């Protein structure tokens, strides 16, 4: 136990940006949000100028600027996932930067369900108040006072109990949301009560809106009213005013951001789940295609036509607009770009170079944003575009080549047939293949990239049967053969049918360019991992973990079965251990007894969490992900006394790390001490972060060391760093254990002098070796 | 068709109208308690199923009596063998309905119980009176958050919010939208899904039961997922692995599994011998195709509704007494190879009536099958 | 309150001892026969001795439980329907031939499967064979087995030896040879059966109405008025078969085997001069329509 868990790449999709005047009265500002990490800029011509960059013990799930009645400049509120909320102010003395905190307090309750549209957070337009809607049913109001600091709030009731969008519209505070229920979907507004402390009657009438709306937009005067964006339909409502628009530029795809060009919104920025970016311009309404840039989670228009994409699927970019110069068109030019790795969905280690030094290359992003990055040691990415989605990736030295798992989309045709919607890896590679067969609606196609691993040029791409989906990818040899082999395990996918009873396993060779398929065998049911496993391959179909023996007659010949509770979604292997998993945390431990060629359960351990990852970090510990962002650490004792013991995995490790993992992956960035192992691990936000085990010795220490951190750093909403990282479900929290925060430790070298010294305080120099030693392991 | 469903779950056939209570009890979850367990009992109740009785021995009254003054809940045990006097779990019985009558001199108490909590066997211990007093401890609801909320992109949130084959395709593209970030497709996740599990239960309901899945039906996963586990005709030692399970997913999701695989239910003393399937298994109760029901003398028998038996053998005439199901008549029923009990059957009394001929299977007697 | 064997209650007494008995598991009924420990004439241990040896031939009734409760002991069975003496006196004491010749059929096989397993019934009369309830209300059953005694062993079929003097029973079915004390042998339940027959051909026999203070003195004069009337009187104005079968009895040696195929025959055939179906309608069948 006692594991140490640090950072090796910050987040780097963007799940919110915002301007203001934050930094100053006259400075204009570009904050963004990058799960725990807050990033400021000052805008000037030029570009975007990095003023401050915080960490927040949370993951900021609100942010917005106001600025009330006195105040000189902007204040920034911060909603942190563990509901954490707050104010914060910039204060700068000559060159002395702090992000002081204004106001702060939890604002949990102890009785709630998470609403569906998920947390929203809204500021009225005067100050007067913060809305929240955290639960299904309650409006939470936190009022907007100087006598506030504790940040108190009362909840109101709400009827609608499906709320979809809110905002406060531009008298008496105003609410403007929409509501889904039998009847329909309805726009209704209401005005809040700080002093009756309830709902009143609002402005105008309840209208009945689009089925498919998403989306209200405050518009500030001299406008006034809202306006309600749909999947057909973009309608204005000011009370009795009505101006609906159904353009058909949109029905392509969901708008899923805006933003108001015009301080008195005379002009919106759109941007749709495809890329595409339109411009919404009170007697008419209109629509403008502007141009295509990254997949937006969050739009933000900075100053001379300038704009900042932030993408939580790819790239963040800032972009040039050319709405005027009208001789020419509108147009979108790319004149920044921002590397994003998440979401990390697999990743290998290879040592392509130094040959001494690994070097990381993952399968990022989705959609048009699907690329390779090859990471290596203040890291350095490379981006090899791939206008599709990867899934999976292994090396195979021997074809000094990739192998990678991918999907597409295309479109169902007139003719019969689908239709690519652009040119991506699978459709452009030099040579292709397909495999031997037996409306307008979206159809999944999955192939086997084979990948120069100098060039990464796509050398050669596979596609497989129809409604086939690829699910797991091996390079290995088997047997008695001397050959290498690309191994895809796959399932066959109906709409009709739930549990999927049909799957192949196909072993393709790459020689001379030519990719072939040696050897298939079709299997019941899914092939949700296989693994090589001492010369033998261990592929899982549905609930069956089954061993396949390469003949002689290059075929895949079973040796074995076991059927087992729970279906085998997560499979592992250090020597003939075996480490079985699914979806909800069911932890499996198997062994290969080869004096009686069978396998035999060794323990388990089922507790209903949702896992997303497992590995396996020695013959007697295992890492996990699970519900809620956490680590968790299980452990085997195969001395105990009894066998109801030595069949039970006991957890000792909880860690609630504020990362979605995806993949566990053992090897290091660093050229190949008082750590031993080395796990890389990749998020959904892009995160990377290193996991290696401590002794007993080391882990008190820093342990002690810790706390005394926490009595002097100072936390950017005030935000303790044990409640932080304590192990999180809706449920249940618990304090952490077994785990040691590494990005704490390591701001010890960030701390100023004094500060050093408080916390020594049984030799500051003495802990500084220390620390910078356990710098070196990333 | 033709017989009201509601008529079986009156139990009617144990007399008049019993005292109601309208209370509740609920021990906290995880905490440790002593309740005591009815001496002659072997079911292994379901929570939120209802177990009539018929308690004759003096010492059985005076504990319903100390009960219907106390929290009135008593300890059901799962035993792992009867003989043995060994359990691991068990449930909690809360009384909600008794009745006292003195018979022929002798006191007699009538009871409708209803389980209420799943616990863990910590301690048994009979006292010097030959009643059995448990050291429990009651095992929590286990309750997840949707799979990927916590992947979910604030901006794609609104996928979320959703408007039959046509639907539930566009359930799994929005609600599921949010695994293009992980790891593993959206149709997995699917097969993870409290209300898309249950929309394949209640597909196979329907082919029990004409009633409409709106009402009779809860919403709630875990009062959901109890009450199926209740009505599936197993053995028992499924039954005791099925109490096991904490999660809803789980035990809909093995609720699914036990429905689809097992489609034969044999004798269980010949193991071999077939009795019935599936695809005649049919709800005459409210309840579901399968009921708690009690003999006169007391013995209770878990009881499930076939239209067509065969290998039985009938033994006698039919009667009408005790008629669980009312308007119908009995004729005992024994395995054609080994002359186990395996139920009974039953036989209108008016022409009007249907069905006609119906059978009632007792669970105890069967033995859930894997065809090849 | 009488449960014997921890589920059958006793619900009244069906014969004289047999009792209705209801099982509390399920509520099927059984039979009951009450024996008490430390009576005269014991049987009901035997009689669960037999029963296992002939269990699984037709029309043997299954035993269900054999054992002690309170003073007694306890023999819970198959609960049967009518015995033929119950059924003659529903038809007023008389069956026709038809229903004679369908019975004779089944009695000559009953008799026949108890001869398989090596055993003599010795109790052949009216009173011992019984129609079964429900699925069973055609099939007839031979029952009573405290009587019955090996006549050859089970391995080598080695015949018990002939003796003289023993002690005959209900005599108005008996065979001559077991009036005159000789040893019973399979002969001798076939010309009991045939007894049974004529019996109900005529309402009565020669030797049923011969009063005499003394048991003794009652088995005499029907012992010696069986030996005056010859079997062409006693079977006068019947078919010629009734004393065919009769002659066939009394003409086998002791040791020889009835020939059940034959004696089977000579009513199959003469059921279908008579212009027959075996539809099991009985006479008795009749009156309940
Ligand atoms: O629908 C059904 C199927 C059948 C099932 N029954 C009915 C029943 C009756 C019974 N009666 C008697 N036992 O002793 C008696 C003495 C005198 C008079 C009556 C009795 C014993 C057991 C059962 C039993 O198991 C049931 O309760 N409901
Ligand atoms: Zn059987």
């Amino acid at each position: 136990s006692y594991n140490y868990v640090v950072t090796a790449q910050k987040p780097t999709a963007v799940n919110g940006c915002v301007t203001g005047h934050f930094t100053s009265a006259e400075d204009l500002n570009l904050l963004i949000a990058k799960n725990t990490r807050l990033e400021i800029y000052v805008v000037t011509a030029e570009g975007l100028r990095p003023v401050k960059e915080v960490g927040m013990y949370g993951k900021i799930a609100v942010m917005e600027l106001f600025r009330p009645k006195g105040e000189s400049k902007d204040l920034l509120f911060i909603l942190t996932a563990k509901y954490n909320a707050c104010i914060l102010e910039y204060k700068q003395s000559g060159e002395s930067i702090d992000i002081i905190t204004r106001a702060h307090g939890n604002v949990q309750d102890r009785i709630g369900r998470p609403s569906e549209t998920g947390i929203i957070g809204i500021i009225d337009p005067e100050c007067r108040m913060i809305g929240l809607r955290l639960y299904d049913g309650l409006f939470k109001v936190i009022p907007l006072d100087r006598d506030n600091k504790e940040l108190k709030a009362f909840n109101i009731r709400l009827e609608e109990l499906h709320v979809i969008d809110v905002k406060f519209l531009y008298q008496a505070p105003t609410i403007c949301f929409v509501y889904q229920d039998p009847q329909g979907r309805h726009v209704k507004t209401y005005e809040v009560s700080l002093r009756e402390k309830e709902f009143n009657k609002g402005p105008w009438k309840q209208e009945n809106v689009e089925a498919e709306a998403s989306m209200v937009i405050a518009v500030p005067e001299p406008f006034g009213g809202a306006i309600i964006i749909g999947q057909e339909s973009i309608t204005y409502h000011n009370g009795d005013k009505y101006l609906a628009i159904a353009p058909p530029i949109i029905k392509q795809s969901t708008i899923v951001c805006h933003n108001r060009v015009d301080p008195n919104g005379s002009r919106y920025l759109l941007g749709d789940m495809e890329g595409r970016l339109f411009m919404l311009l009170l007697k008419d309404l209109r629509v403008e295609l502007l141009g295509e840039t990254s997949i937006a989670e969050c739009l933000t228009y900075l100053d001379n036509g300038v704009v900042f994409v932030g993408s939580r699927l790819g790239d963040s970019q800032l972009v040039k607009l050319n709405v005027d110069s009208n001789e020419q068109g509108s147009y979108v030019v790319a004149m920044e770009t921002f590397t994003n790795l998440g979401p990390i969905v697999d990743m290998c280690v290879v040592d392509l170079e130094r040959q001494g030094q690994g070097q990381l290359v993952t399968c990022s992003g989705a959609f048009k944003e699907g690329s390779l990055r090859i990471i290596r040691n203040k890291l350095h990415i490379r981006t090899v575009p791939l206008y599709e989605s990867p899934r999976k990736i292994c090396y195979q030295e021997v074809s000094q080549c990739f192998g990678v798992l991918s999907s597409r989309i295309e479109v169902q045709d007139t003719s019969g047939g689908t239709t690519a919607l652009r040119p991506s890896a699978s459709t452009q590679a030099l040579s292709s293949s397909v495999s031997s067969s037996k409306f307008g609606e979206e159809v999944e196609v999955h192939n086997l990239l084979i990948i120069d691993q100098h060039t990464f040029e796509v050398l050669h791409a596979h596609q497989f049967l129809q409604n086939e989906y690829a699910l797991s990818l091996v390079s290995c040899k088997l047997g008695k053969d001397p050959n290498t082999y690309f191994i895809v395990g796959t399932a066959m996918v109906y709409p009709e049918e739930a549990e999927p009873k049909q799957g192949r396993i196909v072993v393709f060779q790459y020689s001379d360019g030519k990719l072939q398929t040696v050897a298939e065998k079709e299997v019941k049911g899914a092939v949700y991992s296989m693994v090589e496993f001492n010369g033998k391959l261990l592929a899982s179909i549905n609930s069956t973990v089954r061993l396949y023996e390469w003949t002689t007659e290059k075929e895949l010949r079973t040796e074995c079965n076991h059927y087992n509770n729970i279906m085998a979604l997560y499979l592992k292997t250090k020597g003939d251990f075996i480490l079985v998993g699914d979806l909800m945390r069911s932890v499996l431990l198997l062994a290969y007894k080869p004096m009686e060629g069978n396998f035999e359960e060794i323990a388990r351990d089922f507790n209903p969490n949702w896992m997303s990852a497992v590995e396996i970090l020695d013959d007697d510990n295992f890492l996990g992900a699970e519900n809620a962002f956490n680590l968790f650490v299980c452990q085997k004792d195969s001395a105990a006394t009894t066998d109801e013991e030595r069949q039970h995995l006991q957890e000792v490790g909880l860690f609630h790390l504020g990362e979605f993992v995806n993949v566990f992956c053992h090897g290091s960035l660093v050229m190949q001490t008082p750590t031993q192992g080395s796990v890389l691990f990749g998020t959904v936000n892009g995160m990377i972060g290193l996991v290696t085990s401590l002794s007993e010795s080391w882990y008190n220490l820093l342990l002690d060391m810790q706390n005394r951190l926490n009595k002097v750093i100072k936390s950017v909403g005030k935000i303790e760093h044990s409640f932080w990282r304590s192990f999180h479900t809706e449920r249940k929290t618990e304090p952490a254990t077994g785990f040691i925060d590494g990005d704490l430790i390591e701001s010890f070298l960030d701390i100023s002098r004094p500060k050093m010294q408080e916390v020594v305080a049984n030799t500051a120099d003495d802990l500084i070796k220390v620390v910078e030693e356990l710098t070196r392991i990333h | 068709i033709n017989f009201d469903t509601s008529l079986p779950t009156s139990h009617t056939y144990l007399g008049a109208d019993m005292e109601e209570f309208h209370g509740r009890t609920l021990h906290d979850d995880d905490s440790c308690q002593v309740i005591p367990v009815l001496p002659q009992v072997m079911m292994i109740l379901i929570p939120g199923q209802t177990l009539p009785l018929q308690l004759f021995h003096p010492q059985e009254v005076s504990m319903v009596r100390n009960l219907i003054q106390k929290d009135r809940t008593f300890a059901v045990l799962a035993y792992s063998n009867v003989q043995e006097r060994e359990a691991q779990f068990g449930t909690t019985a809360e009384i909600y309905a008794y009745r006292e009558e003195q018979d022929f001199g002798i006191e007699i108490v009538k009871v409708k119980a209803i389980g209420r909590q799943r616990f863990k066997v910590l301690e048994l211990r009979t006292q010097s009176d030959g009643i059995q007093q448990a050291k429990v401890q009651i095992l929590p609801e286990c309750v997840l958050p949707s799979t990927m909320s916590a992947v979910q992109l604030e901006s794609l949130n609104k996928c979320q919010i959703f408007p039959s084959y046509k639907w539930w395709q566009k359930y799994q593209k929005r609600k599921f939208h949010c695994a293009n970030l992980t790891s593993w497709p959206r149709w997995l996740y699917s097969l993870y899904d409290a209300e898309t599990l249950m929309d394949r239960i209640k597909k196979q309901l329907r082919e029990w039961d004409e009633n409409l899945k709106d009402d009779s039906l809860p919403s709630n996963p875990i009062d959901f997922s109890y009450r199926v586990a209740a009505c599936l005709p197993i053995d028992d030692v499924l039954r005791i692995q099925l109490l096991k399970i904490g999660s809803a997913i789980q035990r809909l999701r093995c609720e699914l599994d036990i429905m689809n695989k097992c489609t034969s239910l044999c004798c269980k003393q010949c193991q071999e011998t077939e009795i019935t399937t599936k695809n005649e298994i049919f709800s005459l109760s409210l309840c579901g195709p399968m009921a708690a029901y009690v003999n006169p003398h007391g013995y209770v028998h878990e009881t499930l509704t076939v239209y067509k038996a065969c290998n039985l053998n009938l033994i006698g005439r039919p009667s009408t007494e005790h008629s669980w199901f009312p308007g119908y008549a009995w004729t005992v029923a024994q395995c054609k190879i080994c002359a186990s009990h395996i139920g009974w059957k039953f036989t209108a009394t008016k022409k009007d009536m249907s069905p006609q001929k119906f059978w009632g299977l007792t669970r105890s007697a069967l033995l859930p099958t894997i065809p090849d | 309150e009488f449960i014997v064997g921890g589920k059958y209650k006793l619900v009244r007494k069906i014969g004289s001892d047999i009792y209705l008995a209801i099982n509390i598991t399920n509520g099927e009924e059984v039979a009951v026969k009450l024996e008490s420990q430390k009576a005269r004439h014991p049987q009901l241990l035997y009689e669960s001795k037999l029963y296992k040896i002939l269990q699984g031939g037709v029309g043997i009734p299954h035993i269900r439980w054999y054992g002690q409760e309170k003073d007694y002991n306890v023999l819970v069975m198959d609960l049967l329907g009518p015995s033929l003496e119950d059924l003659f006196n529903f038809c007023s004491r008389r069956f026709t031939m038809k229903t004679v010749l369908m019975l004779a059929d089944q009695m000559i096989s009953r008799i026949e499967y108890v001869h398989t397993k090596n055993f003599i019934h010795r109790d052949i009369k009216p009173d011992n064979f019984l129609m079964g309830i429900g699925r069973h209300c055609n099939k007839l059953f031979l029952i009573d087995f405290g009587l019955a005694k090996k006549y050859r062993d089970n391995r080598t079929r080695q015949h018990i030896p002939y003796r003289e003097d023993k002690n005959l029973g209900t005599a108005r079915y008996a065979s001559i040879n077991a009036h005159l004390g000789i040893e019973q042998s399979r002969r001798d339940d076939m010309e009991s059966l045939g007894y049974v027959l004529m019996y109900f051909n005529r309402t009565s026999l020669p030797w049923q109405g011969l009063k005499a203070a003394t048991k003794k003195q009652k088995y005499e004069k029907i012992s010696e008025k069986k030996m005056s009337t010859p079997v062409e009187v006693l079977c006068k104005g019947f078919p010629a078969e009734f004393a065919m079968y009769l002659n066939y009895c009394r003409g086998l040696r002791f040791e020889e085997a009835p020939d059940y195929m034959y004696l089977r025959q000579l009513f199959r055939i003469l059921f279908r001069t008579l212009n027959h179906q075996y539809d099991y309608t009985f006479d008795w069948t009749m009156l309940k329509q």
